[PDB]
RNA sequence: CGACUCUUAGCGGUGGAUCACUCGGCUCGUGCGUCGAUGAAGAACGCAGCUAGCUGCGAGAAUUAAUGUGAAUUGCAGGUUGAUCAUCGACACUUCGAACGCACUUGCGGCCCCGGGUUCCUCCCGGGGCUACGCCUGUCUGAGCGUCGCU
RNA sequence: GAAAAUCCGGGGGAGAGGGUGUAAAUCUCGCGCCGGGCCGUACCCAUAUCCGCAGCAGGUCUCCAAGGUGAACAGCCUCUGG
RNA sequence: CCGCCGCAGGUGCAGAUCUUGGUGGUAGUAGCAAAUAUUCAAACGAGAACUUUGAAGGCCGAAGUGGAGAAGGGUUCCAUGUGAACAGCAGUUGAACAUGGGUCAGUCGGUCCUGAGAGAUGGGCGAGCGCCGUUCCGAAGGGACGGGCGAUGGCCUCCGUUG
RNA sequence: AAAUACCGGCACGAGACCGAUAGUCAACAAGUACCGUAAGGGAAAGUUGAAAAGAACUUUGAAGAGAGAGUUCAAGAGGGCG
RNA sequence: CGCGACCUCAGAUCAGACGUGGCGACCCGCUGAAUUUAAGCAUAUUAGUCAGCGGAGGAAAAGAAACUAACCAGGAUUCCCUCAGUAACGGCGAGUGAACAGGGAAGAGCCCAGCGCCGAAUCCCCGCCCCGCGGCGGGGCGCGGGAAAUGUGGCGUACGGAAG
């Protein structure tokens, strides 16, 4: 069949494509450290505001205070039944219940590329030290854990929209003041950093 | 020709026993995809090499 | 009479079945395989034919010895030992 | 060989062979026309080998 | 007759060969029964006789080589069949001994200047 | 009225688009990093109860032993003291191939040793083992108006 | 206006044979005994089994060759066979 | 499977005598016209211008449309069944298809020999795979008649196989 | 030695990748069929249904093909069939 | 004339080993183009690149200065960042083009010959016994053999070394 068909050309059946995609594409974009910091300062700032977190989509109508800082007893937890009961009593569970409702099928070719299920981003639990909080919380759908000394911009503001519902711990919440500093006192855990 | 070598006559002997249709119990199998024998080799049409 | 008539006189073969590579490329007058070069100790392969190499390399045949070398490697080429009986 | 058949047919079937004639078939297998010595009925030993 | 390998390895050199020359005769009767046209009950047996020839000839050939590499065990020159087959390059290696030979000058450096377990303070 | 012709729609064909699927690719990453005279890679030809191919295997031939596993295999028959699967260490591995007795015909031997033809008895028959090149260490045998030596 | 395998005759006469016998060594004479493996062997061989993409008016190496007319293996007509 | 907010691109076709596949009009058209020829009954069969048999009429006319082979083909051979496809009409026919069958050697060939030639070794050359060269810059013979010294088989007789 | 290279090999893990004219030439009996003297050139080809439940039976026909009947949620899915 | 030594080149189906071929992404050694660029073209460029040939390995090659330097000096090799599209090369046209220093990954050093000293103190191999290993090694025991004074082994190598 092939004898005298047509091989070389973007238009030719069989053939190659126009400008074949190379692996020396510049995949990675580097950002300035100062700009990276001034994404996290702004992302935590919107987290405190109640309106931005509901505009982000979180059911915080019944949450106590909107910087939801909990005790350091939460980092001692080792089971999900303990993690569930906390999120019931802080009344964050209606956001976990919203994530279950958002557990549906992906639309498109993603489903045959190991991106089968899609669900909603639930509350973000930022902790200081791990004595089991990560073990206790990881199995609940929606919850992403964060270390305070290692805060991510992809996880504090997912999609590029600001005000992900952040649940803090007591020791986590005090360390922020030293990590990013105040306006009369520079960051001590960063070699040279003031708030913008 | 009539005058053959033992290597050529062995070559022709193999290409006869490959030139038979499928058994009709093969298509009743579970993972069956074979309709007919695609490699059937007629002596007018395809000339066997050599 | 260079075409249709000249084709009629074709009744005596140049090549036969080579006995290394099995291909019908063993010339009878030169007595050398145009595919593999049989009288030459070394296998005829050229880097200008990438397609001709992948036809006739280690992926083609059984590897009836070289398949078990891959199986016998991943335990450390052990010899003489049998497992504990019943 | 024709020798190897004669000494096989003599030992397998307790008989003796007058001569052997061998052709190789178009199928590729070898056929042996094993002419028995005339002090044996081939039909009575064809029944012994168990063909009918 | 179900023929296993457990119950053949205790049997004799002269015992196995007669059982083989019984199965060869039984298979000689089945090959005829395929050509004489009939007996599907016999046709399915010819595999059972083919594989039981393979069982007896294994037990024959195993006890051949058990006896041979027992015979050549203490001997310094043994047949190329009985010598350890690994990879060709792995036979061409230095011995377990020859790798572990230090020169007299190198044994002195190990001796007089042995590598010390030490730690430093901040 | 026509037939015919055109346009539109319904249905039916021709055809295989579209969409939805995906035991396949492609790309990046990781650990390893192993062929062969103990016959490799590659090739040839065989091998299944019923089998062409594909795969699997080698005259023990869609496999043997051992091990683990624990009741199948399955298109159709047929026949737990381990069915079958994986594992694979024991054994086996036809012809060509670096390819090796000499040739590439499957054509010719040479030598030693076994068994028939016997009544080691030389032909004959079958079987078995050797019988390639280059080279290292030693060994044996002789070479030379080589350099000497003693008689 | 082929070579070689293979085969034979001769020329020499080194040797060999037995001492009148149951003679010997020896015989290219007549008979007797045994053995001859391996591979190929079907069919077509051309206006349909080959090669020209095909049952293609092409091409493709030979052997046998009746009766009449006639110089004739010319053409024309016939027998066998097709 | 999709809306909105960002993100990313192999992101929009009428064309390139574009590429691949599909289908039209032409068109039931050109065509099925090289080498003289068919005809009658009958048979099988659903079915006959084509098969088979018989009878007739013709052709090839021994440099054949005849009987055998070599190259090449490789089962086309033969029988029986089949009538889908294929055999450019048809088919009860076939080199199609499907089931089985078929090639028997001391004497016929191959094997053996050498021809023109091809081609190792030694040697020479060459970065090198290799190439040249074939009697050439070679210690190129592993054979036989005779004789002691010995081993052996048969009444070791004296001989065979030997050292 | 180590830091170092690795589009071949043996195992793996993954993807803002391609979705059967794409992605490897090859998702299938693919370096297969086929072509060439040879070197080499080199394809096309995925989808019945949940399960074959793959259409018994009766009927016209020489059969291929239908007509009823039946299976299934569905033949408007009838063995190149979403 | 013979006989024994040695040297030198031979023959062996001599005892025992070894090489060949493949794979070829990566690595080493060679050999080595022309498309193309210069809007022509020949030097240049493409390019020591493709093809060709050989040799490997799990990595290879490189590697412990006949070095960098010109400092108040550094200290094998390899790799990364930078130096640097720089010094320099070039129909000084098109184009080509390192190095040191510095910051890191890793980090490791060494052995001979020679010169000399000790009675060759050294080595390979065959026989028997004995442990013993599917990497053929260990201990004996032998007027057993051989290599070797045309030089084996120990000390020792430029950082010095040896002897008293």
């Amino acid at each position: 069949h092939r004898s005298g068909q047509g091989a070389f050309g973007n238009m030719c059946r069989g053939g190659r494509m126009f400008a074949p995609t190379k692996t020396w594409r510049r995949w990675h974009r580097r950002v300035n450290t100062t700009q990276k910091r001034y994404a996290i300062c702004s992302a935590l700032a919107a987290s405190a505001l109640p309106a931005l977190v509901m505009s982000k989509g979180h059911r915080i109508e019944e949450v106590p205070e909107l910087p939801l800082v909990v005790e350091d007893k939460v980092e001692g937890y080792k089971k999900t039944k303990e993690a569930v009961l906390l999120l019931k009593k802080l009344k964050a569970w209606n956001d976990i219940k919203k994530v279950y409702a958002s557990q549906r099928m992906r639309a498109g070719k993603g489903k045959m590329r190991n991106r089968r299920r899609i669900q909603r981003r639930g509350p973000c639990v930022i902790y200081n030290e791990d004595n089991g909080i990560v073990k206790a919380f990881r199995n609940i759908p929606g919850i992403t854990l964060l270390n305070v000394t290692k805060l991510n911009i992809l996880k504090l503001a997912p999609g590029g929209h600001v005000g992900r519902f952040c649940i803090w711990t007591e020791s986590a919440f005090r360390k922020l003041d030293d990590l990013y500093g105040t306006w009369r006192k520079a960051a001590s855990l960063k070699s040279n950093y003031n708030l913008p | 020709s009539s005058h053959k070598t033992f290597r050529i006559k062995r070559f022709l002997a193999k290409k006869q026993k490959q030139n038979r249709p499928i058994p009709q119990w093969i298509w009743m199998k579970t993972g069956n995809k074979i309709r007919y024998n695609s490699k059937r080799r007629h002596w007018r049409r395809t000339k066997l090499g050599l | 009479t260079k075409g249709t008539s000249s084709f009629g006189k074709r009744r005596n073969k140049t090549h036969t079945l080579c006995r290394r590579c099995g291909s019908k490329a063993y010339h009878l007058q030169k007595s050398t395989c145009g595919k593999c070069g049989y009288p030459a100790k070394r296998k005829r392969k050229y880097n200008w034919s990438a397609k001709a190499k992948r036809r006739n390399t280690t992926g083609t045949g059984r590897m009836r010895h070289l398949k078990i070398v891959y199986r016998r490697f991943r335990h450390g080429f052990r010899e003489g030992t049998t497992p504990k009986p019943k | 060989n024709k020798h190897q058949i004669k000494q096989a047919v003599k030992k397998l079937y307790d008989i003796d062979v007058a001569k052997v004639n061998t052709l190789i078939r178009p199928d590729g297998e070898k056929k042996a026309y094993v002419r028995l010595a005339p002090d044996y009925d081939a039909l009575d030993v064809a029944n012994k080998i168990g063909i009918i | 007759a179900k023929i296993k390998a457990r119950d053949l390895r205790g049997k004799k050199k002269e015992e196995l060969l007669k059982q083989l020359d019984d199965l060869k005769v039984e298979l000689s009767q089945l090959r005829v029964a395929k050509v004489t046209g009939g007996a599907a009950s016999k046709l399915s047996k010819i595999r059972v006789v083919r594989k039981s020839i393979a069982r007896v000839l294994t037990v024959i050939n195993q006890t051949q080589k058990e006896n041979l590499r027992k015979f050549y065990k203490g001997k310094k020159y043994k047949p190329l069949d009985l010598r350890p087959k690994k990879t060709r390059a792995m036979r061409r290696r230095l011995n377990k001994h020859e790798e572990s030979l230090k020169t007299k000058k190198q044994q002195r450096k190990e001796r007089l200047y042995p590598l010390r377990k030490y730690a430093v303070k901040a």
